[PDB]
RNA sequence: AAAUUGAAGAGUUUGAUCAUGGCUCAGAUUGAACGCUGGCGGCAGGCCUAACACAUGCAAGUCGAACGGUAACAGGAAGAAGCUUGCUUCUUUGCUGACGAGUGGCGGACGGGUGAGUAAUGUCUGGGAAACUGCCUGAUGGAGGGGGAUAACUACUGGAAACGGUAGCUAAUACCGCAUAACGUCGCAAGACCAAAGAGGGGGACCUUCGGGCCUCUUGCCAUCGGAUGUGCCCAGAUGGGAUUAGCUAGUAGGUGGGGUAACGGCUCACCUAGGCGACGAUCCCUAGCUGGUCUGAGAGGAUGACCAGCCACACUGGAACUGAGACACGGUCCAGACUCCUACGGGAGGCAGCAGUGGGGAAUAUUGCACAAUGGGCGCAAGCCUGAUGCAGCCAUGCCGCGUGUAUGAAGAAGGCCUUCGGGUUGUAAAGUACUUUCAGCGGGGAGGAAGGGAGUAAAGUUAAUACCUUUGCUCAUUGACGUUACCCGCAGAAGAAGCACCGGCUAACUCCGGCCAGCAGCCCGGUAAUACGGAGGGUGCAAGCGUUAAUCGGAAUUACUGGGCGUAAAGCGCACGCAGGCGGUUUGUUAAGUCAGAUGUGAAAUCCCCGGGCUCAACCUGGGAACUGCAUCUGAUACUGG
């Protein structure tokens, strides 16, 4: 129910950085990003339509660390909700608890953010929530527990996040080690190199 | 029977069967008397047998042996049959 | 006779009773005549767990319907709170 | 004011009874065509008032025999 | 406010093309099975086949406030003591707390199981009249006075047993008359007729024949008319296939009369009439429980009817009735049959398609568990007893959902493995090393909620002649949990206990090396000596506590085309015509309002589906409200079109 193997292999296969490493270096200094994994990585074959759709879906999944059953249920709920299916899907993906904890700055990677959440080190409205897929609603307050504020993991993650960009829908205080989920991000707030319509066409065929 | 209540119910049921059989045979005899008086064409004997039959029929209908509807049916049928003679 | 009782719906270890008017011979969760409320015994006191209509309950009691002991206690507490 | 039917008498050979055919216009549940459907009823006709072909008005009542549960109300058109 | 916002193609006939046409695939889904593998939890599901046969335990009892009672244990008791005189230990007493057996009342027709039969004696929808209805409930009345029995018991006695027989005794709210008798039954009427039962709590005095009568309250009893509920009955429409089944029917269709039922009715009988059903599929044959619903589909449809809920049928096979308000009765009765068992050989006993379980069949489906603590049920004034319903637990990855099997750093990129143009590349930050963390599992400590009640006390009110008893209402006290070591929380230790399956020629994401049309693969179109198709290795791809294969349904399949196809040559115009049933029908006026349309009412069970919220840490799941249930009937109108 988790991917534990090599991380940079996924970003090499997707041809794009998936932020699977903290950021102490550039990925170019740790692996051949422009080369696909394996013995036959130098070749690049012409992808089919199904190939491109599958590769975009896998890129999104590996970005958010979501397996196929949960992602299929996410698409089902997004197609159930009113509006455009793609932005609904991306909003449902961004609402996760481990995703927010990573974006909040308490995790260097979404894997260590998921470890922080699962290990009962993250609180939501004063209630310790240890579900990574926990849907965070607007106005929710996310904070590190008193016992886990002493970890150097959170400090390094805070620093690494300060060297990153700041999301518009997160009001975080690094001193109190707490943040607020103000609102769901609109389509224009997430990455622009993610084609949601490819996933919609892949799941609607 | 396997249950104690089933055995007691069988005993009570056969006792009540015998009691009800005696009562029903009495009522049937007293109605057959009226029917035979109807056959004979004797209107005085018919009314006598009807007057003897009515009380026990009402009583067995009241005691739960037969329904009030059955008693009313017997009374009405025999009355209409007696009125067809005199 | 006709009785007003609870039908234990809900999940395991989290019961949810529906106050139903039913002929007392049917099963608990079986055939009933009319549902006159509900009762959530594990309510968080933040929400409502006692929404049993007293109008139809009184109408049925006026017709000889019997009230079970739990429903009688529920009616007493609903009258006291309201 | 009483709920009733109307049909034509197709048989009167029996005594005190007639057979009335109630024709109805029903749409086919699949192909949408309006097809004719016939409902033949054993109707109680006391006085033997109805002949073959009369358009009669009938109503439902208690069972009067094994197959008769409808009775006659009046005759509208009389076999001509 | 929301609650139809919904529709994808590909491979394969040919040297090639277009068309036709079938086969196959990509999607969902399952009561699944098998193979490899397998950490935890929540919620659900779990004999689809042999309605095959069943060992064993339990699944329906309850009331002493109906009754005679006392056999058992607990007490009171009068009288006799071992005697270590305050332990008193046995002789007799229903005196009472209770209670075995027995009569009696209620319940065993509910609850639970299965889908054999049933193609309409059923189910669904919508109507109807000729009916009954225990317990619950409203109103009005009555509740008087007697008798004969009988179980238990006693004595004798027959049987291996099962179970009886005879004689005597006793009780009742058991049974039977009498009186009474109407807004009840019969009858137009006059009139005639029909019922009952007590028990319990307490008590001021008056009167007691020392049991108590007398007062009050509760409860029970009988009669009638209603309510509610349940059930019985009738009609219309709908509800599989076959014409290689076209005629069927004698109680058959109807009528009069008798009987019968709670009730209408050929329900039954006598007689009379000669009908009735059928091409709109009667009759016959095969299959089949029906529905809300479930799966699939854009929809229309197709398939289906496990769990949950309603209805029906069945209870070893066939038949039958008895009791009862209700049965022709799973754990009742009688008979017959098959089978199994006990036997003293004369006779007996039994029916898991109740809960576990066994043998068998099968590819395949679980424990001979805990508790009545909650809900419901039976009985009881109540306490309470019973409850394999039910609440839970055990087993199974069977499904859905959630979480974990670590995280960060980590190179000239170690070793080995594989490939190599022998330069190197890849496995690969992957590992090792370093720093950190401890969800879940393991050990220990705290700890909700499911719990309402019930009991004992007092106080108030009502009732009453009564400041008793009883009912209701406040408060006080001591308690009521199978789950259970609960959920949840806290502490400890250590990466420590936790990743596999399928695939890589195209469809279809994923490529190289090595070993001869053989071995083998294959869902549809490879292998005859450098095979991306066989087998192994490296690498990669997709899923992931699962992964594949098989079986099955729908989709794609517009491939049964109503929505939505065709027939010159691809499958398809009868050889031609006349013509009954049927289908359709020029044009105008009037009328009707059957089709059609509009509005309203009733109904369309709950659950499920969908929408907005709520509670479980999230989800699954549970749940509030709404929408929906596209249908049917009735009533009132419209008159353009179809019909008369």
């Amino acid at each position: 129910a988790r991917y534990l193997g090599p991380k940079l292999k996924l970003s090499r296969r997707e041809g794009t950085d998936l932020f699977l490493k903290s950021g102490v270096r550039a990925i170019d200094t740790k692996c051949k990003i422009e080369q696909a994994p394996g013995q036959h990585g130098a070749r690049k074959p012409r992808l089919s339509d199904y190939g491109v759709q599958l590769r975009e879906k896998q890129k999104v999944r590996r970005i958010y660390g979501v397996l196929e059953r949960q992602f299929r249920n996410y698409y089902k709920e997004a197609a159930r909700l009113k509006g455009n299916t793609g932005e609904n899907l991306l909003a449902l993906l961004e609402g996760r608890l481990d995703n927010v904890v990573y974006r909040m700055g308490f995790g260097a990677t979404r894997a260590e953010a998921r470890q922080l959440v699962s290990h009962k080190a993250i609180m939501v409205n004063g209630r310790v929530v240890n579900i990574a897929s926990y849907q965070v609603s607007p106005n929710d307050v996310v904070s590190i527990r008193e016992k886990a504020k002493k970890q150097s993991r959170v400090k390094a993650a805070l620093e690494l996040a300060e060297q990153r960009e700041k999301p518009t829908w997160l009001e975080v205080d690094a001193g109190k080690m707490e943040g607020t989920f103000k609102r769901k991000p609109e389509r224009s707030d997430l990455s622009a190199d993610i084609n949601e319509h490819l996933i919609v066409e892949l799941y609607s065929k | 029977a396997n249950i104690k209540s089933a055995k007691k119910r069988a005993i009570q049921s056969e006792k009540a069967r015998k009691h009800n059989a005696s009562r029903r045979s009495m009522m049937r005899t007293f109605i057959k008397k009226v029917y035979a008086a109807i056959e004979a064409g004797d209107k005085a004997a018919a009314q006598k047998a009807f007057n003897e039959m009515q009380p026990i029929v009402d009583r067995q209908a009241a005691k739960g042996l037969i329904h009030k509807n059955k008693a009313a049916r017997h009374k009405a049928n025999l009355t209409a049959q007696i009125n067809k003679l005199a | 006779m006709v009785t007003i009782r609870l039908a234990r719906h809900g999940a395991k270890k989290r019961p949810f009773y529906q106050v139903v008017v039913a002929d007392s011979r049917n099963a608990r969760n079986g055939r009933f005549i009319e549902r006159v409320g509900f009762f959530n015994p594990i309510a968080s006191e933040k929400e409502e767990g006692t929404r049993l209509d007293l109008d139809r309950i009184a109408h049925w009691v006026g017709q000889g319907a019997t009230i079970s002991d739990r429903v009688a206690a529920l009616i007493k507490e609903v009258n006291k709170a309201a | 004011k009483i709920r009733t039917l109307q049909g034509r008498v197709v048989s009167d050979k029996m005594e005190k009874s007639i057979v009335v055919a109630i024709e109805r216009f029903v749409k086919h549940p699949i192909y949408g065509k309006f097809i004719k459907r016939t409902t033949k009823l054993h109707v109680h006709d006391e006085n033997n008032e109805c002949g073959i072909g009369d358009v009669v008005e009938i109503r439902e009542c208690r069972p009067l025999s094994k197959t008769k549960s409808w009775t006659l109300v009046r005759v509208v058109e009389k076999a001509v």
